[PDB]
RNA sequence: AUGUUCAAUAUGUUU
RNA sequence: GUAAAGCGCACGCAGGCGGUUUGUUAAGUCAGAUGUGAAAUCCCCGGGCUCAACCUGGGAACUGCAUCUGAUACUGGCAAGCUUGAGUCUCGUAGAGGGGGGUAGAAUUCCAGGUGUAGCGGUGAAAUGCGUAGAGAUCUGGAGGAAUACCGGUGGCGAAGGCGGCCCCCUGGACGAAGACUGACGCUCAGGUGCGAAAGCGUGGGGAGCAAACAGGAUUAGAUACCCUGGUAGUCCACGCCGUAAACGAUGUCGACUUGGAGGUUGUGCCCUUGAGGCGUGGCUUCCGGAGCUAACGCGUUAAGUCGACCGCCUGGGGAGUAC
């Protein structure tokens, strides 16, 4: 019963790059624009958007290199049944390195390689390859 | 059942004003006395099982109302309770 | 906008979901195409034409409808090109190997229709052998001379005539085939969304093909 | 109309 | 789903999980440090036995634990909110949803009577059987019980089981439009609790028809079967007990997202209602099919597609879902 909005957010991006759709809007939340702005600026995800007041929407832009998903797979690791923190050392590395995976890190939510840069492990959110 | 106006009449006794329909004492007041209205209808049909189906509905939503309602604000919870007559 | 001809809408409620972003509003349960994206991909299809005839062309016309059937003839004829007016031979392209020889058959047998002996034997196996001539013209005519592969294919009817389109897709030669809106617009390399019924409007995309394809014969 | 049963077995190749 | 495997269905305590914002804490989490984590061993760089095994020097590791100082993104606790979840109220709609009571008609059977007469009944064919003591057939009157033709519909309602003549009484749920209202009060659920077809059991009624068992007649090699003639429990009612079904969409519940087509049913808004029409918007529902998935069959917005929460279950076939 919407136990997880996170995994909701990565669902429906996973079928709107399924179903070639160029845009997926779901209801906003802070952590979601975090996430969000991970995407977008690690390449992702085009631009995106956080319209509304008093029930905010997110609008992503999803992205189409040739006629194909620029989001190969994008799958939810600490998931609210089974929660994953990960060490510095321990920071996985998707696709050997050349996917992300988005970690939540005490100075906010950053990429596995922004974290291992800032030295400081977290909360793996999710693996987007 | 629990007519209109009976209803209206636990509104206006229960809640902040008649306007005032959803709050968390209207709604237990309401459950209450349909439950002991129902408590007539179910002395006799004691083989209705598919209306009491709906009474123990409601016996669970008024209980679910009251944990919310004593976790929320033990002042009106206690209060709720011992104005409507509830504890076993 | 409306250039010419009548193909600014079609089919019913048959429309194929995949041919969303061409249908235009359909008025009274009829799909009418949008002319804003069918023109400027048509001149994209004529132009990747005007290319490939440069490079002297194989661009054979698949139409086998009873209405592009005889506008497909004229204009294949008219400029220089091959061309299927009726039912497509399941493995015309990708089963060329054995199609070559039923070519050669047909070319034999029209050399003695010509100067041969389909008089000087029985009048039973002469009048069979000019009905299975008949057969062979009437399938394999345009593609009669036809040296030996296509470049190009045009395709009148993307849902008719699928077998050509998914024929043509495995060997990589490309397609350039008019889409209506129940059609499957996934084989066809440049789409042309349009109508098919109208004999006025595949004669006008046949007028434009061949025109294009003489053009393009330099 | 109704109308039962049947014990266990071979096989074989290149520039 | 069909290979073993979704509890029959729901309610619900512990439990697990939890919408959105701000503040606060710092428990989880993360970072560093201190102490420790015996030695050997394992590993790495060497070094000594002619080599190697072996020995050994120095590291590394001992992925752990508690304490200290820090971060506050996420999880958690507290405080305050918010409304998109979830509920409440107003009006209305449809419905074999349920419980109680009362009637209606058709028909079967029996009884009493009239006409009338030698057949009836049954089958593959017969016979048992009923009939001159007068059947069967036909008409009149009465009794009694059970089920409700047509409507009737891949229609409706219900959590499932299941529920269809009409009327009344008591009652549950669902959905729709417009608004207000409370403000996360939610989802799931081991144990537990309740409902749970048919058969069956107990007590008391009832008993038309049908019918296990039973009897007879056939069929047969035999026929403790199919078939025929009868026929008792039972089927019915009240209240208890059982608690199981191929209790089955063989598909747990809840939520989110992802092309379409043809319907059915029940709401609702508007437009030319210039009719019963057109155009939308909701709930439930039947069939076909796209992507995707699947061993395939097939499912396919009511997924068996893409995910999240919780639960139940499976681990070769028998033995055996038996034994104790
Ligand atoms: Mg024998
Ligand atoms: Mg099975
Ligand atoms: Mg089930
Ligand atoms: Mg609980
Ligand atoms: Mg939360
Ligand atoms: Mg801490
Ligand atoms: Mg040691
Ligand atoms: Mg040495
Ligand atoms: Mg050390
Ligand atoms: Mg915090
Ligand atoms: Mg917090
Ligand atoms: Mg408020
Ligand atoms: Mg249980
Ligand atoms: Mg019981
Ligand atoms: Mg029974
Ligand atoms: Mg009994
Ligand atoms: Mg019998
Ligand atoms: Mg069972
Ligand atoms: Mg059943
Ligand atoms: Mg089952
Ligand atoms: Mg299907
Ligand atoms: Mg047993």
């Amino acid at each position: 019963s919407m136990q997880d909005p996170i995994a909701d957010m990565l669902t429906r991006i996973r079928n709107g790059q399924a179903a070639n759709k160029a845009a997926v809007t779901m209801p906003s939340s802070k952590l979601k624009v975090a996430i969000a702005n991970v995407l977008k600026e690690e390449g992702f995800i085009e631009d995106f958007k956080v319209e509304g007041d008093t029930k905010p929407e997110l609008e992503l832009t999803l992205k189409y290199f040739q006629g194909k998903a620029v989001v190969e797979s994008i799958q939810r690791v600490s998931r609210p049944g089974l929660r994953i923190y990960k060490r510095k050392d321990e920071l996985p590395k998707v696709m050997a390195g050349l996917g992300i995976a988005v970690v939540s890190t005490s100075k906010g939510v950053m990429t596995d390689r922004a974290a291992r840069q800032a030295g400081l492990g977290g909360e793996i959110i999710c693996y987007v390859a | 059942s629990l007519s209109t106006e009976a209803t209206a009449k636990i509104v206006s006794e229960f809640g902040r004003d008649a306007n005032d329909t959803g709050s968390t004492e209207v709604q237990v007041a309401l459950l209450t006395a349909q439950i002991n209205h129902l408590q007539g209808h179910f002395a006799e049909h004691k083989k209705d099982h598919h209306s009491r189906r709906g009474l123990l509905r409601m016996v669970s939503q008024r209980r679910k109302l009251l944990d919310y309602l004593k976790r929320k604000d033990v002042a009106r919870y206690t209060q709720l309770i011992e104005r409507l007559g509830l504890r076993r | 906008m409306l250039k010419a001809g009548v193909h600014f809408g079609h089919q019913t409620r048959y429309w194929n979901p995949k041919m969303k972003p061409f249908i235009f509003g359909a008025r009274n349960k009829v799909h009418i195409i949008n002319l804003e994206k069918t023109v400027p991909m048509f001149n994209e299809a004529l132009a990747e034409l005007n290319k490939i005839a440069s490079r002297k062309g194989k661009i054979l016309f698949v139409g086998t409808k009873r209405a592009a059937s005889e506008a497909v003839k004229d204009a294949a004829l008219s400029c220089d090109q091959f061309f299927v007016n009726h039912r497509w031979l399941g493995g015309m392209l990708t089963n060329w190997k054995t199609v070559r020889q039923s070519i050669k058959r047909l070319k034999d047998l029209e050399t003695q229709s010509q100067d041969g002996t389909f008089d000087k034997l029985t009048k039973k196996e002469a009048l069979m052998r000019t009905r299975e001539l008949e057969k062979l013209e009437n399938s394999l005519g345009g593609i009669k001379d036809m040296g030996g592969l296509p470049d190009a294919l045009f395709v009148i009817d993307a849902d008719h005539e699928h077998i050509a389109i998914k024929e043509a897709n495995n060997l990589g030669i490309p397609v350039f085939a008019i889409v209506d809106t129940n059609s499957d617009p996934d084989g066809v390399d440049f789409v042309i969304p349009g109508n098919d019924d109208a004999i006025r409007a595949v004669t006008l995309y046949l007028g434009a093909v061949a025109a294009t394809v003489r053009e393009g014969r330099s």
